RNA sequence: CGCCACUUCAUGGAAAUAAAUCACUCACGAAUGUCUU
């Protein structure tokens, strides 16, 4: 009940955080100004937060085991302490004392903290040169953006795979194949079912000895240092917590700076004028290593600039 | 032989977009049934996803699904795909993480569909489901109800403080019905299930578009919760026996995972398709 | 959910009556975000938390956020004024008191689906009505 | 239905007059999507919400989306100009004022079955007339 | 060395944006071209 989440004795963490958080109880008032600042409201929210922050996750969790069976072998990385925040922009605020002011990303069914696959895909793509859209507003920073990111991608690819030299067009084609599953343009490559890159949801895997959710403060001091600060309390994923990243990655075949299908590359290999110098191959394992390096570099979640969401190898 | 009922078990948050414009909070809504207003999959989307899965076997696709678009020889498909209707939806609770929620009207619709379509193993299922529905109606006596069949789930809050679970000791739940509908099953009234499945209560996922780390766009996407169960009817339209056997073997293999809906790259609509087990 | 033209009319008169829309058909640019955030809060946290948050008058916000809750109350009152006799037997057609706190009204009347549906429809109507005017 | 040549001519003149097509017979690419999406929005949502969404200025869009509402108003005005003034007819031939937003006109000129039909026909004419030109 | 606490609890920005808007096929085929008084 209080710890060891499981599936038989637990309260849905998202339910507790969003729907059951502001339940109306006798003698508890937070409609009036006096009620929102009262100690009774603070005690009520303290008890709710203590209920939220009391659950642990075992390594042999049937939930996590089912996730592993469905989505394959995970990439296990461990949280370091600033904490980890996801879904910070979700509205969760009334104006009371002792309540969680920022939002949190909970799975609806399981209730476990998780990172949506869209978040992981966007975070990984942001470190690739062609993530920024060529637009009127972005055209000022567009050249520097791609110039800076292309070098980073080049060194990372040379590190993770045996390719000695990679061109800018090759990097563009690889990025558009991994994330867009197309060519740099609008053209579609005839890909097989397994030749698709899928970014599943990252789930909290195992809190070894301790809870997985903790409370943290950000206390902005305004532009006037003579005025009072503003304590903002939010919910974070505790440090030393294992995060399971699930991917479905394939092998990318590059021939003459263009992305080729597996059968296409077989036919190209069978031809007489096959230049092995123009053939490049990045496997699923090397793609996973590339993504792992990106994640260890920048991290994932909210407030990543001020440290939150940084990962270490398990 | 001709008609079989297949159950869809979703492994992630699934989104089959209706494509209509909503000028409220949720910009992208999911497909809903034209009659019952419950979340569903269009038979066109189901057929397209399953054809995409089997695309490698050109002969099997040509015999079962038909000819590819704009082929010189347009030959009709033999297997008929029926739309998938919502069977069970997970609901958040305080006693357990989630519960399997089904309404009495969903049960009645399933019974009527099995009666009309004459599934392979429909007789025992219809008998037992009719008995269960009759017991539920006798116990409810016209009022709103939330009936669980596990004594430990008494007093559970089904996603709303109003909805509380009571355990009727008289009504039995057969193990095959538990396997079909799901563990930790709660039978809800039509009002309760409609409230729990409407647009104000279905899960929504918030997404934003970042340009150089700065938010450019922002929208909300409605999703069907993970581990939801949907049933659809497969009709064997005089298709060849060996291709049919391969189709059902691959479809019902435990290792087989099929993507249905939108947002495939970010892992949304991944499901497992199961056949109606004999009672 | 389809927003009727009468609901948008009610929203226009409610936004003028409180003081969102100035006499020159202009409004402060922050009320757009106020209404969008209220819709998001209703969909995510719940009706009561969102109503309590946006009803608060002792804010640090740039403008008067509680006027959007006032517009909500006026739109709901106008909607209930046109409830049919057979609607009043199923739905509550009583007028919300002007000085009454909306959050405590909802709490005392429960959390019924009628109030939540009315609030969502009125919020969408407010958004559509603001989209018809200029952001200062 | 069948294509109305006169409405296509009105659409051509309104597209030229509302600065959609440049001096060369060329238009910004996104207007094709605007015209196509307008009819679907009208059907799926209400006419009033769709007109509010497309008429909204100061939006975040790749081009001037309100220009299509201007074109629609011009086409409707031309149609009402050509309407036959006879007794026992349903159509009202009064033109839409140039100082009037379309949303306001539809708001205070209800029973808008004729307006709905005219708007749908004008959208179809706009879609078919835009194909004579090239997208940049 | 003794004695002793008060104060502060969210604001601002983004709220959808582009692509595809039907495509291909069939557009009549066969009989009767006068018959019986």
């Amino acid at each position: 009940m209080p710890k060891n989440y499981t599936l038989q004795n637990a309260s849905n963490l998202g339910w507790l955080f969003y729907k059951d958080y502001y339940r109306q109880e006798p003698n508890v008032d937070f409609i009036s100004t006096q009620g929102k600042e009262s100690d009774t409201t603070a005690d009520f929210f303290r008890k709710t937060n203590q209920r939220i922050t009391a659950y642990q996750l075992n390594s042999e969790s049937p939930l996590v085991a089912a996730f592993n069976n469905h989505f394959g072998t995970p990439l296990q990385l461990k949280t370091i302490y600033p904490g980890l925040i996801t879904g910070s922009g979700l509205p969760h605020q009334t104006g009371s004392k002792g309540e969680f002011k920022l939002g949190f990303q909970f799975d609806y069914t399981t209730g476990l903290p998780y990172i949506p696959g869209s978040s992981i895909k966007g975070t990984l793509r942001s470190m690739f040169p062609f993530s920024l859209k060529d637009k009127g507003s972005t055209k000022r920073i567009l050249p520097e953006y791609r110039k800076e990111r292309m070098e980073y991608i080049r060194d990372l690819i040379i590190e993770v795979t045996n390719i000695n030299e990679i061109s800018d067009t090759e990097i563009q084609a690889l990025e558009y194949a991994i994330f867009t599953n197309s060519t740099p343009s609008g053209k579609t490559i005839e890909f097989s079912l397994e030749e698709k890159d899928v970014f599943y949801d990252a789930f909290v895997a195992d809190s070894k000895d301790g809870v997985m959710l903790s409370d943290d403060y950000i206390t902005p001091h305004g532009e006037n240092p003579l005025k009072d600060p503003k304590p903002i309390l939010f919910l974070k994923i505790r440090p030393d917590v294992t995060i399971n990243f699930y991917f479905k990655l394939c092998t990318t075949h590059l021939y003459k700076e263009k992305v080729c299908s597996s059968k296409q590359i077989e036919e190209i290999k069978k031809q007489n004028d096959f230049s092995s110098s123009d053939y490049k191959m990045i496997t699923a394992h090397q793609k996973r290593n590339l993504f792992e390096k990106i994640l260890l570099c920048i991290g994932i979640g909210a407030k990543t600039n001020i440290g939150y969401g940084q990962l270490k190898k398990l | 032989m001709t008609t079989r009922m297949y159950v869809i078990n979703t492994l992630s948050n699934m989104h089959v977009g209706s494509g209509e414009v909503n000028y409220g909070v949720i910009a992208n809504l999911i497909q809903r049934d034209s009659v019952t207003n419950l979340p569903n999959i269009n038979s066109s989307g189901l057929k397209g996803a399953i054809r995409e899965y089997f695309k490698e076997n050109e002969d099997l696709v040509r015999e079962l699904f038909g000819s590819a678009p704009r082929d010189e020889k347009t030959l009709p498909g033999k297997v008929r795909f029926f739309e998938a209707n919502l069977l069970s939806m997970p609901v958040r609770s305080d006693k357990v993480p989630f519960l399997m929620a089904i309404s009495d009207e969903v049960l009645q619709e399933l019974i009527t569909k099995m009666k009309f379509f004459n599934c392979e193993e429909a007789t025992q299922y219809i008998s037992h489901l009719s008995t269960l529905l009759d017991n539920i109606k006798t116990q409810a006596q016209g009022t709103d109800f939330a009936y669980v069949f596990d004594p430990l789930l008494q007093g559970a809050i089904i996603e709303e403080v109003s909805i509380r679970a009571t355990c009727p000791s008289h009504i039995p739940l057969q193990p095959s019905l538990k396997k079909l509908l799901g563990d930790r099953l709660v039978i809800l009234s039509h009002k309760y299930f409609s409230i729990l499945s409407d647009d104000n209560h279905l899960p929504v996922l918030s997404r934003n578009n970042l340009e150089n780390g700065q938010s450019a766009n922002l929208w909300y996407e409605q999703v069907l919760p993970r581990y939801s169960r949907l049933y659809f009817m497969l009709m064997d339209g005089n298709a060849q026996s060996e291709y049919l056997k391969k189709f059902r073997d691959t479809l019902c293999t435990p290792s087989t995972i099929i993507q249905i809906g939108a947002n495939a790259s970010i892992g949304y609509g991944y499901c497992q398709i199961s056949e109606l087990s004999p009672f | 959910m389809k927003i009727s033209k009468k609901q948008i009319e009610y929203a226009i008169e409610a936004l003028r009556a409180n003081n969102i829309i100035t006499n020159d058909n202009q409004y402060p640019k922050v009320f757009k975000g106020y209404i969008s955030s209220f819709g998001a809060a209703v969909i995510q946290s719940g009706l009561i938390p969102a109503i309590i948050f946006f009803e608060n008058e002792d804010n640090d916000a740039n403008a008067d956020r509680h006027k959007i809750i006032g517009v909500l109350k006026d739109i709901i009152n106008a909607m209930r004024q046109q409830y049919t006799v057979t609607d009043a037997t199923i739905l509550v057609s009583s007028q919300i008191p002007a000085n009454y706190s909306m959050a405590q009204y909802i709490i005392e009347h429960g959390n019924t689906d009628q109030l939540l549906k009315e609030i969502t429809e009125a919020a969408v109507a407010m958004k559509l009505a603001l989209r018809m005017y200029k952001s200062e």
